[PDB]
């Protein structure tokens, strides 16, 4: 069982986007105050994950990355491989030579 | 904030911690099974005693939280079942000597060993050495006597233990606010809280009561014709107004009378429906066995088995070294962990237990998707009711002419059905008054009707009345004759074969309806059908999450158990049994008149 | 990296190749919102989130 996952919870209000959440401080869901200890109505809201091989697919790790693209006002500098048309020369065509 | 946002955090909690904990148990007991060791022993219960520990603890976390100010349904659901005692109520040293006393008798119907006197250099053992005994001899004084001294042993250690476990239980059971243990067992149908589709405790009896008494007629035609058969096989012993003598029944205790089929067989000229020489002639493996009720699984509609079944089961004995337990046995481990353990040979059998165990599998799947403590059926009835649709389904000769195990050049005449009507009769019809008559004892046993000191001549009473069997020789009270069977020696409720059986023919009136079936129904296959796999996945999607009541609205339309469809399934064979007891005499007579 | 603590590396500077991990066999989810990826290769973008 792999335990060095974890997931938050519990939180009293949803998450911004692109927001991490890393505090480790007890939830508090009932009206008596926690102190700080793990009791009755107070939980600690990240919660370790037990991933074992012989899980169905519904419960097996998948690795998530997310790519964001933004476009600000700044020149744009992550740019895809643009293809090169091999050199021909000697003849009438139309060149595309760095824009 | 509020005591129900409260409640449902906790049950939050509870789900996904229960989840991991329960996984960690289910996986400990499957590698004690496939794994007989005595180090998987410890881990199994290691694994157990925190299981249970963490179920006290969080019962004891959940009791603060008050039911009346709770008013959404499925939360209600959870947290009552979660707010039982169970036997913490019970002080310790009661509870410490009820589950002495729970181990004591698994080690005495486990390891109990009997045999003849003046011969004990060895013995045999119940299974499978006195099972073959009781399902294969013709011989009355060596049933009579492995019957009589398998009773006398284990009735006689088990007569104070039991007297033990009545008053235990009973106190138990007054603790937690019921009026007996059998209330106790009556509760799990109990619906609390939904207009029009409660469920009283006290209703059941009353509807048990009401469906045995169309019961009565055909199982005391199939008595009179079982008894003539007999009678028959042995000349003298079997009186024509008596009950049958107890030791001939085919099974240890009378469970089930599917080993008189040999006996009892209408048309023995007529050939069988026997498939077993055409799967050994085709080389069928048991993964065979699998790929084909998992075509039938499809070909209803239903979701096919995931590749972590394919990799984690074990459908095949191990083999000398390796040491598992035979019985089959369908596994829901837990977070999508679906696994059958069955030694499956290549018989009829199997093929049908493989079915039965899969539609376990697919019971288990359904309710995947809801909450931890709801992953149940709505009752102990369903559960095994759908496992017991897929083995009508799959006996019938159009399913085996349909994957090519039967010649399609079969004959199905009246006759064959008639006989394999019979067959399906002494193992289901004939279960069914010991199964009213063994929860009526005990539902009075803990009641308080029945003393102490008239617990015996009250149940033969009850066995010749209900039953229509007679002791052979009376017995005092020294004996403790319905012990000597594993699901009362183990504190297992024994109504939910009752309930099976008839929700059985229920379902199978219900999906045959969807499927357009316009013959008999035992001559009815539910494969090839999408609405009929719909209608019975939406019943199975729920769970525990609604009332067995609405479930069973959601199937077929009634609000209650119903008796018809059984009655319905067997009417061939209800008027063939009709016309074959003309001159002999329907019903049985309670006095002594056979032997005593 | 745990999703509560998910970590975010800046790509910034470089050629971005993204045929190579949408014509890979190894990934079961390619959802991609707001943007198509065909057109993702030829595209330019100031920075990368991942
Ligand atoms: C069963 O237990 C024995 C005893 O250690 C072990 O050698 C063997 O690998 C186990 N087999 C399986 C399938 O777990
Ligand atoms: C009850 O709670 C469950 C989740 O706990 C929720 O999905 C459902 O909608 C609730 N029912 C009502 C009637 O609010
Ligand atoms: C469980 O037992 C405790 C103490 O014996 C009692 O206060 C509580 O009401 C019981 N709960 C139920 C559901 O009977
Ligand atoms: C179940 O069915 C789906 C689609 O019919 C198929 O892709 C999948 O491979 C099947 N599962 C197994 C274990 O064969
Ligand atoms: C089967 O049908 C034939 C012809 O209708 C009839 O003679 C025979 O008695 C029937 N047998 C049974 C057992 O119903
Ligand atoms: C059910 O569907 C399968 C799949 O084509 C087919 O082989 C089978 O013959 C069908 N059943 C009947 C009774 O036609």
């Amino acid at each position: 069982g792999n335990y060095n996952y974890l997931y938050r919870l519990f939180r009293k209000s949803n998450l911004k986007p692109f927001e991490r959440d890393i505090s480790t401080e007890i939830y508090q869901a009932g009206s008596t105050p926690c102190n700080g200890v793990e009791g009755f109505n107070c939980y600690f809201p990240l919660q370790s994950y037990g991933f074992q091989p012989t899980y169905g697919v519904g419960y097996q790790p998948y690795r998530v990355v997310v790519l964001s693209f933004e476009l600000l006002h700044a020149p744009a500098t992550v740019c895809g491989p643009k293809k090169s048309t091999n050199l021909v020369k000697n003849k009438c065509v139309n060149f595309n030579f760095n824009g | 904030s509020t005591i129900e946002e409260q409640a449902k955090t906790f049950l939050d909690k509870f789900n996904h911690e229960a989840e991991d904990l329960f996984y960690q148990s289910s996986l400990a007991s499957w590698n004690y099974n496939t794994n007989i060791t005595e180090e998987n022993v410890q881990n199994m219960n290691n694994a157990g005693d925190k299981w249970s520990a963490f179920l006290k603890e969080q019962s004891t976390l959940a009791q603060m939280y008050p039911l009346q100010e709770i008013q959404n349904l499925t939360v209600k659901l959870q947290l009552q079942a979660l707010q039982q005692n169970g036997s913490s109520v019970l002080s310790e040293d009661k509870s410490k000597r009820l589950n002495t006393i729970l181990n004591t008798m698994s080690t005495i119907y486990s390891t109990g060993k009997v045999c003849n006197p003046d011969n004990p250099q060895e013995c045999l053992l119940l299974e499978p050495g006195l099972n073959e005994i009781m399902a294969n001899s013709l011989d009355y004084n060596e049933r009579l006597w492995a019957w009589e001294s398998w009773r006398s042993e284990v009735g006689k250690q088990l007569r104070p233990l039991y007297e033990e476990y009545v008053v235990l239980k009973n106190e138990m059971a007054r603790a937690n606010h019921y009026e007996d243990y059998g209330d106790y067992w009556r509760g799990d149908y109990e619906v609390n809280g939904v207009d029009g589709y409660d469920y009283s405790r006290g209703q059941l009896i009353e509807d048990v009561e009401h469906t045995f008494e169309e019961i009565k007629p055909l199982y005391e035609h199939l008595h009179a014709y079982v008894r003539a058969k007999l009678m028959n096989a042995y000349p003298s012993y079997i009186s024509p107004i008596g009950c049958l003598p107890a030791h001939l029944l085919g099974d240890m205790w009378g469970r089930f009378w599917t080993n008189l089929y040999s006996l009892t067989v209408p048309f023995g000229q007529k050939p069988n429906i026997d498939v077993t020489d055409a799967m050994v002639d085709q080389a069928w493996d048991a993964q065979r066995i699998f790929k084909e009720a998992e075509k039938f699984f499809v070909s209803v509609g239903l979701p096919n088995m995931t590749q972590g079944f394919w990799e984690n089961s074990m459908l095949t004995d191990p083999g000398n070294v390796q040491k598992a337990v035979c019985h089959p046995t369908a596994w829901d481990l837990g977070k999508g962990d679906f696994r059958i353990l069955m030694c499956t040979k290549v018989t009829m059998d199997d093929f049908l237990t493989a079915h039965h165990e899969m539609g376990h599998i697919q019971y288990d799947m359904a309710y995947a998707a809801q909450p931890f403590l709801l992953r149940n059926g709505a009752n102990e009835g369903f559960h095994e009711a759908v496992g017991e649709i897929m083995s009508l389904s799959a006996a019938t000769p159009k399913h085996l002419k349909s994957i090519g195990l039967l010649s399609p050049d079969f004959q199905e005449d009246n006759e064959t059905e008639i006989n394999f009507l019979l067959k399906q009769a002494l193992t289901i019809v004939g279960t069914l008054p010991f199964t009213y008559m063994l929860e009526k004892w005990r539902w009075m046993v803990f009641k308080g009707e029945i003393p102490k000191d008239q617990w015996m001549k009250k149940w033969w009473e009850m066995k010749r009345e209900i039953v229509g069997v007679v002791e052979p020789v009376p017995h005092d009270e020294t004996y403790c004759d319905p012990a000597s069977l594993f699901h009362v020696s183990n504190d297992y409720s024994f109504i939910r074969y009752y309930t099976r059986t008839l929700y059985q023919f229920q379902f199978q009136e219900a999906l045959c309806q969807a499927a357009k079936h316009e013959g008999p129904l035992h001559k009815c296959d539910i494969s090839n059908s999408t609405e009929a796999g719909q209608k019975l996945f939406n019943m199975l999607r729920l769970g525990k999450s609604e009332p067995w009541t609405l479930a069973l609205e959601n199937v077929v339309g009634a609000k209650n158990m119903n008796v018809r469809p059984l009655l319905n399934y067997f009417e061939p064979l209800f008027t063939w049994l009709k016309d074959q007891n003309k001159n002999s005499f329907v019903g049985w007579s309670t006095d002594w008149s056979p032997y005593a | 990296a745990s999703v509560y603590a998910w970590n975010r590396k800046r790509i910034s500077n470089c050629v971005a190749d993204y045929s190579v991990l949408y014509n890979s066999a190894s990934f079961s989810t390619f959802k991609c919102y707001g943007v198509s990826p065909t057109k993702l290769n030829d595209l330019c973008f100031t920075n990368v989130y991942a």
